[PDB]
């Protein structure tokens, strides 16, 4: 559930 | 690039050589600080320029001060139409308008009124709108003894203040500084001295600082 | 000295020379030495 | 099947993208007119102005439409490709580094031009200044090559094979990611922040002790009043820089500093909405650097309505 | 003139493109002169340098540094050997070009004036006329250094001067609203043409050397004729109030030029006085503009350090 978009 | 018989290139490289030296002198064309002079009377302009140099036309003066290199143009030696060649002095950073103080009573028309008209036609000129004017009032001890002998009302009918030194000096200074029709862009700085007081020269530096700094404030993105 | 005569002289002189003038007539860009010279 | 798709509803999405589109159009038109105007003597500040304007035009026109095209509407199945994503984040990091270094060197040129002006007459020259413009562009490229060294593609489906589950993410491990984005935030925010703030406070201090103490008449307090408008155009640039490029870098480092143990579903949603907010603020800065240079000075106002109409 | 010759046709609008842009100077380009081989043009700027340009290929063949940065004129030798430059330091320095050593060095730092040197031309390679600030035109020999004939007669300051092409006689335009036709051999005035309200900032001679046009500051070019001693044509119009700063005829005499303080060169038909062209390339005062002697090009230097060569 960690975001991938930087 | 077709190299054009190997001589034209040389010519082109010649120009690049020229460019190098040209650009370098252009760098020093920014580095040196210009200073026009103009005095209606004799005004101790020789006294001023020998005070600056210690530390028949244009008399250039390359005096250096506080590690920084200047210029100074003692222009008033040559006599011609002042209207024609004055835009050659566009872009000077500070006019030094040395005025004699004791010329308030010599009559040809009073000579101090002629210096007033010269300061009018130099301070309200379209070429020096963005350039300030340092204002040296010279021979103050001669003015002390001559105001101790003769009054100032001979010079100005509309003056009735005290016959002291400091009130007369402040009145004649505010008489000169009132001639600024363009107060927002330029600013007449003031100074008093006699043929002594070697804090004169550094004062010019002070004034040059107070005309470099403000000038950068009118181009560096601020204001 | 009869200004009409001398301005008429100026007129006939310039009408004599206005043919081969390389500026008011123009250029064909090959006889022109001042092509833009991309290079 | 399409997991890792966040449920961001369309009303806030269309509000954010309307803010984005208005920001984009006014920013690209402002940077266009100021770049053409500076493309239209001690002119060593116009190059910094045009370089910051070109950096803002570049970050807007390169990130922002692609940003709305594949970051807010079209989520994790993207369409720009491997070289597309790597070069896109290369141009983004390069434009951020270029805008930060432009703020640095513009403030340095202002500090030399006021508080030490004879050293600006001696040191600063148009040739050198063009050399420094090329130097800060090359420094932006050389500091953005680690963004080429850290980005990549990664499939995160149920087996890592689906073409509807690959994302374009930093593919390096957490520690080296920390290091590269920590030195990114450290240099490209904090050293501009302290440098621009310190030199702008010193310039405003020198101007206020030049007009208050006055070492003469202030000129009926007119030109020095517009010099305090210049104090406004100083302080507005520095506060706009810190208040726009602060939360973006905080969001980058909160992406680094959390390793899924502090994430929840609501904090995932808050991170994505905060990402829209911080990139809104980045496009705010990209719009209001030329707007701050234009509107507050009436001469720019007149000459740019003459350029427009 | 134009009331008589209006029967002929006009040549229409003349479109002149910026064929060359000789960048390189660092201050205002105050005067330029074409060479006689139509290729090398010398121009002097008030940053110190005078640059001899290759106009055909945009090349800086020479860059002469002055002892005094204030320069206000230049002239290129007909034989191309010398180049003159005078100014506020009152010394019309003659520099050499065809030197055996390789570089340029001052041939003669001539003096003899107590006013600034406004405008100088070369009679031959050994004789130079200079017009000055102490109101006296002067004809100098470079070798002995002495003034051969110092033409007194101007009461106000004299600002420019131009030769008839047969190098026998010249015309000096002064701030007394009058151009005086001097002569080399007799050393005295032949005619004194008036008809101006204000001063004369630049002057030039029409190819036949039977006419010349004065560039005033009331925007009124005035073509004069020598023998009649009266004003012949009043090139003037409304919406131009600025000062003329150089005049230049063409090789055929049909197409006069002017460079204004209105920031743009104005190309005048000499027979119908219409503003037949506008050369608005600059953004500051057009100080100097010249037409080469074969009549092919037009070059123009202005106060923005730009020398635009318009064909």
């Amino acid at each position: 559930r960690r975001p991938y978009i930087l | 690039g077709c190299t054009l018989s190997a001589e034209d290139k040389a010519a082109v490289e010649r120009s690049k050589m020229i460019d190098r030296n040209l650009r370098e002198d252009g760098e020093k064309a920014a580095r040196e600080v210009k200073l026009l002079l103009l005095g209606a009377g004799e005004s101790g302009k020789s006294t001023i320029v020998k005070q600056m140099k210690i530390i028949t036309g244009i008399v250039e003066t390359h005096f250096t001060f506080k590690d920084l290199h200047f210029k100074m143009f003692d222009v008033g030696g040559q006599r011609s139409e002042r209207k024609k060649w004055i835009h050659c002095f566009e872009g000077v950073t500070a006019i030094i308008f040395c005025v004699a103080l004791s010329d308030y009573d010599l009559v040809l028309m009073n000579r101090m009124h002629e210096s007033m008209k010269l300061f009018d036609s130099i301070c309200n000129n379209k070429w020096f709108t963005d350039t300030s004017i340092i204002l040296f009032l010279n021979k103050k001890d001669l003015f002390e003894e001559k105001i101790k002998k003769s009054p100032l009302t001979i010079c100005y009918p509309e003056y009735a203040g005290s016959n002291t030194y400091e009130e007369a000096a402040a009145y004649i200074q505010c008489q000169f500084e009132d001639l600024n029709k363009r107060k927002d862009t330029k600013e007449i700085y003031t100074h008093f001295t006699c043929a002594t007081d070697t804090k004169n020269v550094q004062f010019v530096f002070d004034a040059v600082t107070d005309v470099i700094i403000k000038n950068n404030l009118k181009d560096c993105g601020l204001f | 000295m009869l200004v009409s005569k001398c301005c008429e002289e100026v007129r006939d002189y310039v009408e004599e020379r206005s043919g081969e003038d390389p500026l008011v007539k123009g250029i064909p860009e090959d006889k022109n030495p001042f092509k833009e010279l991309k290079g | 099947n399409s997991d890792l798709d966040v449920n961001t509803d369309i009303y806030s999405k269309v509000l954010v993208t309307a803010i984005y589109l208005a920001l984009f159009v006014v920013g690209t038109v402002g940077n266009s007119v100021t770049l053409f105007t500076l493309a239209r003597l001690q002119s060593t500040v116009d190059y910094y102005l045009g370089s910051l304007a070109l950096s803002d035009l570049l970050i807007l026109l390169l990130a922002m439409p692609v940003e709305l095209y594949n970051f807010i509407w079209v989520h994790h199945p993207w369409a720009f490709g491997d070289a597309g994503c790597r070069g896109y984040y290369f141009l983004r990091d390069a434009c951020t580094y270029a805008t930060a270094l432009n703020v640095v060197s513009l403030s340095v040129e202002r500090y030399l031009a006021i508080c030490h002006p004879f050293k600006a007459k001696t040191l600063m020259s148009r040739s050198r200044t063009k050399k420094f413009i090329s130097a800060i562009w090359l420094a932006s490229a050389l500091l953005a090559i680690p963004m080429l060294f850290t980005m990549g593609l990664q499939n995160l489906s149920g087996d890592g094979t689906h073409p509807g589950g690959l994302v374009c993410t930093p593919i390096v491990d957490t520690a080296t990611l920390k290091v590269v984005i920590q030195v990114n935030t450290f240099m490209s925010f904090l050293f501009p922040m302290l440098v621009a703030s310190i030199l702008n406070t010193v310039i405003a201090n020198k101007l206020t002790v030049m007009v208050h103490q006055a070492a003469n008449m202030t000129i009926e307090p007119g030109r020095v009043q517009a010099l305090r408008r210049g104090v406004l155009v100083l302080r507005a640039v520095v506060i706009a820089f810190v208040v726009c490029w602060l939360p973006y870098h905080v969001r980058r480092l909160m992406f680094c500093y959390i390793s899924d143990e502090q994430w929840t579903t609501f904090l995932f949603d808050f991170y994505h909405y905060f990402y829209m907010l911080t990139n809104a603020l980045v496009y705010v800065s990209a719009a209001i650097n030329p707007i701050l240079y234009n509107l507050v000075s009436a001469n720019f106002r007149q000459v740019f309505l003459s350029t427009l109409a | 003139l134009s009331q008589i010759t209006n029967n002929i046709d006009p040549v229409g609008r003349i479109q002149m493109r910026t064929r060359r842009t000789l960048r390189g100077h660092l201050a205002k380009i105050y005067a330029m002169h074409w060479g006689t081989d139509s290729r090398l043009l010398v121009s002097a700027s008030q940053d110190g340098k005078l640059i001899i340009w290759d106009s055909y290929t945009t090349n800086k063949v020479h860059a002469i540094p002055l002892r005094s940065s204030w320069v206000m004129t230049c002239a290129y030798a007909p034989s191309g050997n010398y180049v003159a430059c005078g100014g506020l330091d009152n010394i019309c320095s003659i520099y050499n070009l065809k030197t055996r050593e390789g570089n340029v060095r001052v041939s003669r730092e001539l003096a003899g004036h107590t006013g600034y040197l406004s405008c100088c031309r070369f009679l031959d390679d050994n004789q130079i006329v200079t017009s000055s600030g102490d109101t006296t035109c002067a004809l100098w020999d470079i070798e002995t250094g002495q003034q051969t004939t110092t033409f007194t007669g101007h009461t106000g300051d004299v600002m420019s001067l131009s030769l008839a092409p047969d190098t026998r006689l010249f015309v000096s335009g002064a701030c007394d609203a009058s151009a005086k036709l001097w002569d080399v051999r007799e050393g005295m005035c032949r005619q004194t043409f008036t008809g101006h309200e204000s001063d004369i900032n630049a002057i030039c001679f029409f190819p036949n050397g039977n006419a010349f046009a004065t560039g005033s500051d009331d925007a009124t070019c005035r073509l004069f004729d020598l023998r009649a001693d009266q004003e012949l044509m009043t090139y003037s119009h409304d919406n131009i109030i600025c000062g003329i700063t150089s005049v230049s005829f063409s090789k055929s005499g049909r197409l006069l030029l002017a460079g204004y303080d209105d920031f743009n060169c104005n190309v005048w038909d000499a027979l119908k006085a219409d503003r037949a062209g506008v050369l608005a390339g600059h953004d500051n005062r057009v100080s100097c503009l010249g037409v080469t002697d074969d009549g092919m090009a037009v070059a123009t230097g202005s106060w923005d350090s730009f020398l635009k060569i318009w064909n």
